[PDB]
């Protein structure tokens, strides 16, 4: 089927301390394999998954050697920023970047991801094509011409395009559970449709005893884990439809 | 931009009173990231709550998952009380058994 | 395997 891998790597400077603090979390198929970060006993990047843990000694040297890169790098620019926007001493800044690919059933790559955001709102991303950028501040318009002009996008997606597919294809060769559900009578009368138990987070929960789906009112939660690998989602107001489902549940 | 916490707290199962279970608390779409989360049990805060590393959702907002084994009881209340930023007092969102 | 940004902001 279809699978995928991501980099959500976050740095936050805040004040009272020097360097801020750099996390990095892998994850495959949506699912955390790896992680690093630089408030730990001395930072390196820890396998977070089973399946993960017959990687190389050599493996673990040049991801901690890259992390520590990434930290110098989430620094400088966490540096420049405030000089795009004009702000002094004093705050808490965040620098996120999600980077990955997705690939399809034929394991060529389908998209690959390039994005960051300054203060949780977005500054520059890579487009589709993996050519141009996407900046919507006058601030980050300073860093699109200079990446532009520095050829990073031809660098990023060399990664994707190369790095990314060809490793999370080794990673899946290292290594699909659907809901049970119940319904709730309590009266006030409000129904109320659960799914529990499932994986992956695909799902989809549906009201309609006339044939017709409903969207007035229908208060929804959306989907979130269990304490373990599964998730779980109720409806409010019962056809459920899943990946692992060979037909939607019916259930009233 | 600040956002505060969405907090709730949910049962891995239906509890019954016998079984184990695992007792969750998700907080969601907030930033900055720093923030405290500790589940009650009848007001006194519960030792040892595996807690999920910090990542963020497609809208840059950062999300973490509190949770802990435990069986429940009849009589006793669990809660999960979030300190953030964004908010004047911590705030405390009980389990329910109900939805 | 995690990604390595060239030019910084």
């Amino acid at each position: 089927g279809p699978h995928s891998m991501r980099y959500f790597e976050t740095a936050v400077s805040r004040p009272g301390l020097e360097e801020p603090r750099y996390i990095s979390v892998g994850y495959v198929d949506n699912k955390e394999f790896v992680r690093f970060d630089s408030d730990a006993e001395n930072p390196r990047y820890e396998p977070r998954a089973p399946w993960m843990e017959q990687e190389g000694p050599e493996y673990w040297e040049r991801e901690t050697q890259k992390a520590k890169g990434q930290e110098q790098w989430f620094r400088v620019s966490l540096r420049n920023l405030l000089g795009y926007y004009n702000q002094s001493a004093g705050g808490s800044h965040t620098l996120q970047q999600m980077s990955g690919c997705d690939l399809g059933s034929d394991w060529r790559l389908l998209r690959g991801y390039l994005q960051f955001a300054y203060e949780g709102r977005d500054y520059i991303a890579l487009n589709e094509d993996l050519k141009t950028w996407t900046a919507a501040d006058m601030a980050a318009q300073i860093t699109r011409r200079k990446w532009e002009q520095s050829g990073a996008a031809e660098h990023y997606k060399a990664y994707l395009e190369g790095e990314c597919v060809e490793w999370l294809h080794r990673y899946l060769k290292n290594g699909t559970d659907s809901p049970k559900a119940h319904v709730t009578h309590h009266p006030r009368v409000t129904l109320r449709c659960w799914a529990l138990g499932f994986y992956p987070a695909d799902i989809t929960l549906t009201w309609q005893l006339n044939g017709e789906e409903l969207t007035q009112d229908m208060e929804l939660v959306e989907t979130r884990p269990a304490g373990d690998g599964t998730f779980q989602k109720w409806a409010s107001v019962c056809r459920v439809y899943h990946e692992g489902l060979p037909e939607p549940l019916t259930l009233r | 931009i600040q956002k505060t916490p969405q907090i709730q707290v949910y049962s891995r199962h239906p509890p019954e009173n016998g079984k184990p279970n695992i007792l969750n608390c998700y907080v969601t779409q907030f930033h900055p990231p720093h923030i405290e989360i500790q589940m009650l049990k009848n007001g006194k805060k519960i030792p040892k709550v595996e807690m999920s590393d910090m990542s963020f959702s497609k809208d840059w907002s950062f999300y973490i998952l509190a949770h802990t084994e435990f069986t429940p009881t009849e009589t006793d209340t669990y809660a999960c009380r979030v300190k953030h930023d964004s908010m004047a007092e911590p705030k405390t969102v009980y389990w329910d058994r109900d939805m | 395997k995690a990604p390595y940004n060239x030019a910084t902001m």
